[PDB]
C-alpha cells in the first residue's frame, strides 16, 4: 500500500533498466562518431530506437503516481521528470505534421547554396563559404551581398514553415497545462515547495531584464569605441551618431563581435602571451597537454582520471583513412565509464580547450553516485559555467610561467592587460544583448503580443533599440531574419548563453576569493588550492538533487544571479574606456537608417 | 564478456530481510501493490532477480569481483583439521632438548 512506496520499487527497477539500457546506446553512439562506415549508422539508430521506446513505455507506466500524495523530495524530483508527456498529447496526423516541419525546417538551413549573381554556375555554402567572407573581407558591398542574399535565399522559405511551427509548438504546449512554448521553455529554472528557494517560471523574465540594465553602461562605451574605430576601416559609410550596420560586425548574424579584433586593437604593435613555439620547442605531444590539464585538477584537490579514461579516449585524429568526426567532446556513457573525444594538435587553444573538456569530466564524475535522472548540473547553464572557469583560470601569465611555456624574466605591463581584457570583452559583453533581445523576441512571439504581420517590424525595432545595430536593406513581411540561426530553425532555447556568462564570473570570483587574491579579478589563479576545490565539489557533487538556487548558495554565497562580478572583471577596460571616449558620443539615435539618406 | 555476460544475476526485491547464513532460491513474483497478479508480471509485480551486464569497458567498481568468505567453528568433535607441524633436522650422540 502506501502509494509513495510503490513509486519506490518502481524507480527501483528503472533506475536499472535504463542504465543498462542507457549504456548500449551511448556506446554504440561512441562507435560510430569515433569511426564513420556503413554498419555503425545502422546499430547505433537501432540503440537509439531501442532506449526511446523503453522510456516512452516507462513515462506510461509511472503515469500512475499522482504526485500529490508522494511527500519525499528525491522519489517526487525523479517522478516529475518522467511525468513529462511532451509531444504526443497532440493528435496524430498533428503530430507527424509537427515531425515534418521540423524535419523539413532544418534541411533547408544545412543545404543552402547562395549563389553569385555574375557567376550563377557554382554558388556558395553557408559555413565553407559566407562564414568566412563575413568574417575576413574589408569590402563594403561584398558584405552587403553576402548578407543580404543568404537573407532572401534561406529566409523566404522558413517564413511558411515557422508561421505553422509556432502554432503546433503553442497548442502542444498548451495541452502540457503551460499557457505557451516560452512558458514551457522557462520551466526549466523553476523550483516549487523548498520553503526559501523557491522561483516561479514569470521571475525569469524579470531577472534578465534586471540584470541586463547594469551591462548597459559599459556596452554603450564598447559601442562607441567600436563605433569609433569602424568609421576608418570604411569611412563615410558609418555616422558618428547612428547605430551600426548590421553587416559588418564580424559573422553572418553579429552573435560575436571577436573578429573585429584586428581592425579595434587598443595597443598597436604588443602581441598578447602565445605559447605555441614554446610548446613545440620544448616537443609537447597530445599526451603531455592531457597531463598537464590533469595535474591542475589533482593540485586544487579533485581525483585522478580512472585509468579506463586513458585507455579508451581517443585523442589524436586518426592518421590513416578511418575518418571521424571530432568535435571536442566529453562522454559520460555511464558505469563509471568517462572518455574524452577530440582531434588534438599543439597549440595553446587546444591546450585550453584540454582544461575546457576536462572540467566535464571532473563535473560527470562528481555526480555519478546519484539516481539515474538526476545526473546533470543544477540547471541549464551549469554543466558549461563549470567548464568555462576552469580554462579562464589556465590562461592566465603566471599559471604558464610555472608550467614552463613562459620565460621567468618575462614582465607584463598594462598595454598587454588592455588588450587581453578588449578581446574578452568582444566575445563575453559583445553577445550578451544579442542573446537577451533574441529570446525575448521569442517569447513575446509565442506569447502572442506580436501579431503575424509585425515579426520584422518589432524585430528590427527592437535591434535598433536594445543592441543598437541597423539594417541595411529594408525587410518586408515576406522576410524571417531570426530563423536564418541555427538555433530558431532547429528549435533551441537561447538562454542558457545568457545565464551561463553571469555564473562563471560569480563562480570565479567566489572560488578565487577562497584563494586569497590579492590583486585584479582577471588575473585569478586557483591552482595549489584546496579551498576552492572543496568549495566547488560541494556544489559539483549534487546533481540535479537539490534546487539549483541552493547549489548556487553553496559556492557564491548567494540564491540568485548577479552582474556584479561581471562588471568587477572588465573594471580596468572601463576605466580605460571611459576617459578614451571623451571626445565621442556615448550612446546612438535610433533615427538614422544606412538606406535612407 | 564484450556484448555482455548476463549469466550472473541477483534478487532485488525481498519481502522480509534475510537470517545469518541463510539462501533463497525462490522465483515467485513479488508484489509492491494491493492486488494479486497470479504469478503474471505486469504493473505492481516485479520479477525479482536481475541480472549483471559485465563488460569490459566498465569501470573499477562495476566490474565482477569473486569472494570467498571462510567460517570456522568447533562444535563438539575433539578433532579435525589443523594446519602444518614443522619438522626440523635431527643430531645424535649428543644431550639435547
Ligand atoms: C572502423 O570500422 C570498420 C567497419 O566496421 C572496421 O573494419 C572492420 O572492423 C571489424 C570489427 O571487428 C574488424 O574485425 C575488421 O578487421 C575490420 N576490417 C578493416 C578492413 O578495417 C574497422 O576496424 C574500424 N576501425 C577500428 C580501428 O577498429
Ligand atoms: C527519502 O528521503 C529520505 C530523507 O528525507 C532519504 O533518506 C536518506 O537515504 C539515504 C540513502 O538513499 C541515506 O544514506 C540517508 O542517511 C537518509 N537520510 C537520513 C537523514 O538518514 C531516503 O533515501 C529517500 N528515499 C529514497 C528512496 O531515496
Ligand atoms: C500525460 O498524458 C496522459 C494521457 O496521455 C495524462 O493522463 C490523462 O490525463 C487526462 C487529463 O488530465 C485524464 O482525463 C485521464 O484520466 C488521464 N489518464 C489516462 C488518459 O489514462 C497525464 O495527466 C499527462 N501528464 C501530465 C503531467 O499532464
Ligand atoms: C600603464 O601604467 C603607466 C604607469 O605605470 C601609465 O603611465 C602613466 O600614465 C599617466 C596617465 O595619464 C600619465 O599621466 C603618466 O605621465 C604616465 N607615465 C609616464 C612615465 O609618462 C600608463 O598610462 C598606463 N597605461 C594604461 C593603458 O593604463
Ligand atoms: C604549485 O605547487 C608546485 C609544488 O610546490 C610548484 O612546483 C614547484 O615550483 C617551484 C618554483 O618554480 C620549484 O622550485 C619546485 O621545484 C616545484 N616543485 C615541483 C614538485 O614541481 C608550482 O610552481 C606551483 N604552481 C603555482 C602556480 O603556484
Ligand atoms: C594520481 O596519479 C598520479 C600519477 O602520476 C599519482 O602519483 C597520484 O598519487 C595519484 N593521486 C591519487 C589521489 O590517487
Amino acid at each position: 500500500s502506501t502509494i509513495e512506496e510503490q513509486a519506490k520499487t518502481f524507480l527501483d527497477k528503472f533506475n536499472h533498466e535504463a542504465e543498462d539500457l542507457f549504456y548500449q546506446s551511448s556506446l554504440a553512439s561512441w562507435n560510430y562518431n569515433t569511426n564513420i562506415t556503413e554498419e555503425n549508422v545502422q546499430n547505433m539508430n537501432n540503440a537509439g530506437d531501442k532506449w526511446s521506446a523503453f522510456l516512452k513505455e516507462q513515462s506510461t507506466l509511472a503515469q500512475m503516481y499522482p504526485l500529490q500524495e508522494i511527500q519525499n523530495l528525491t522519489v517526487k524530483l525523479q517522478l516529475q521528470a518522467l511525468q513529462q508527456n511532451g509531444s504526443s498529447v497532440l493528435s496524430e496526423d498533428k503530430s507527424k505534421r509537427l515531425n515534418t516541419i521540423l524535419n523539413t525546417m532544418s534541411t533547408i538551413y544545412s543545404t543552402g547554396k547562395v549563389c553569385n549573381p555574375d557567376n550563377p554556375q557554382e554558388c556558395l555554402l553557408l559555413e565553407p563559404g559566407l562564414n568566412e567572407i563575413m568574417a575576413n573581407s574589408l569590402d563594403y558591398n561584398e558584405r552587403l551581398w553576402a548578407w543580404e542574399s543568404w537573407r532572401s535565399e534561406v529566409g523566404k522559405q522558413l517564413r511558411p514553415l515557422y508561421e505553422e511551427y509556432v502554432v503546433l509548438k503553442n497548442e502542444m504546449a498548451r495541452a502540457n497545462h503551460y499557457e505557451d512554448y516560452g512558458d514551457y521553455w522557462r520551466g526549466d529554472y523553476e523550483v516549487n515547495g523548498v520553503d526559501g528557494y523557491d522561483y516561479s517560471r514569470g521571475q525569469l523574465i524579470e531577472d534578465v531584464e534586471h540584470t541586463f540594465e547594469e551591462i548597459k553602461p559599459l556596452y554603450e562605451h564598447l559601442h562607441a569605441y567600436v563605433r569609433a574605430k569602424l568609421m576608418n576601416a570604411y569611412p563615410s559609410y558609418i555616422s558618428p551618431i547612428g547605430c551600426l550596420p548590421a553587416h559588418l560586425l564580424g559573422d553572418m548574424w553579429g552573435r560575436f563581435w571577436t573578429n573585429l579584433y584586428s581592425l579595434t586593437v587598443p595597443f598597436g604593435q604588443k602581441p598578447n602571451i602565445d605559447v605555441t613555439d614554446a610548446m613545440v620547442d620544448q616537443a609537447w605531444d597530445a599526451q603531455r597537454i592531457f597531463k598537464e590539464a590533469e595535474k591542475f585538477f589533482v593540485s586544487v584537490g579533485l581525483p585522478n582520471m580512472t585509468q579506463g579514461f586513458w585507455e579508451n579516449s581517443m585523442l589524436t585524429d586518426p592518421g590513416n583513412v578511418q575518418k571521424a568526426v571530432c568535435h571536442p567532446t566529453a562522454w559520460d556513457l555511464g558505469k563509471g565509464d568517462f572518455r574524452i573525444l577530440m582531434c588534438t594538435k599543439v597549440t595553446m587553444d587546444d591546450f585550453l580547450t584540454a582544461h575546457h573538456e576536462m572540467g566535464h569530466i571532473q563535473y560527470d564524475m562528481a555526480y555519478a553516485a546519484q539516481p539515474f535522472l538526476l545526473r546533470n548540473g543544477a540547471n541549464e547553464g551549469f554543466h558549461e559555467a563549470v567548464g568555462e572557469i576552469m580554462s579562464l583560470s589556465a590562461a592566465t601569465p603566471k599559471h604558464l610561467k610555472s608550467i614552463g611555456l613562459l620565460s621567468p624574466d618575462f614582465q607584463e605591463d598594462n598595454e598587454t592587460e588592455i588588450n587581453f581584457l578588449l578581446k574578452q570583452a568582444l566575445t563575453i559583453v559583445g553577445t550578451l544583448p544579442f542573446t537577451y533581445m533574441l529570446e525575448k523576441w521569442r517569447w513575446m512571439v509565442f506569447k502572442g503580443e506580436i501579431p503575424k504581420d509585425q515579426w520584422m517590424k518589432k524585430w528590427w525595432e527592437m535591434k535598433r533599440e536594445i543592441v543598437g545595430v541597423v539594417e541595411p536593406v529594408p525587410h518586408d513581411e515576406t522576410y524571417c531574419d531570426p530563423a536564418s540561426l541555427f538555433h530558431v530553425s532547429n528549435d533551441y532555447s537561447f538562454i542558457r548563453y545568457y545565464t551561463r556568462t553571469l555564473y562563471q564570473f560569480q563562480f570565479q570570483e567566489a572560488l578565487c576569493q577562497a584563494a586569497k587574491h590579492e590583486g585584479p579579478l582577471h588575473k585569478c589563479d586557483i591552482s595549489n588550492s584546496t579551498e576552492a576545490g572543496q568549495k566547488l565539489f560541494n556544489m559539483l557533487r549534487l546533481g540535479k538533487s537539490e534546487p539549483w538556487t541552493l547549489a548556487l548558495e553553496n559556492v557564491v554565497g548567494a540564491k540568485n544571479m548577479n552582474v556584479r562580478p561581471l562588471l568587477n572583471y572588465f573594471e580596468p577596460l572601463f576605466t580605460w574606456l571611459k576617459d578614451q571616449n571623451k571626445n565621442s558620443f556615448v550612446g546612438w539615435s535610433t533615427d538614422w537608417s544606412p538606406y535612407a539618406d | 564478456k564484450v556484448g555482455g555476460n548476463y549469466n550472473y544475476r541477483y534478487r532485488l526485491f525481498r519481502k522480509s530481510n534475510l537470517k545469518p547464513f541463510e539462501r533463497d532460491i525462490s522465483t515467485e513474483i513479488y508484489q509492491a501493490g494491493n492486488k494479486p497478479c497470479n504469478g503474471v508480471a505486469g504493473v505492481n509485480c516485479y520479477f525479482p532477480l536481475q541480472s549483471y551486464g559485465f563488460r569490459p569497458t566498465y569501470g573499477v567498481g562495476h566490474q565482477p569481483y569473486r569472494v570467498v568468505v571462510l567460517s570456522f567453528e568447533l562444535l563438539h568433535a575433539p578433532a579435525t583439521v589443523c594446519g602444518p607441524k614443522k619438522s626440523t633436522n635431527l643430531v645424535k650422540n649428543k644431550c639435547v632438548n
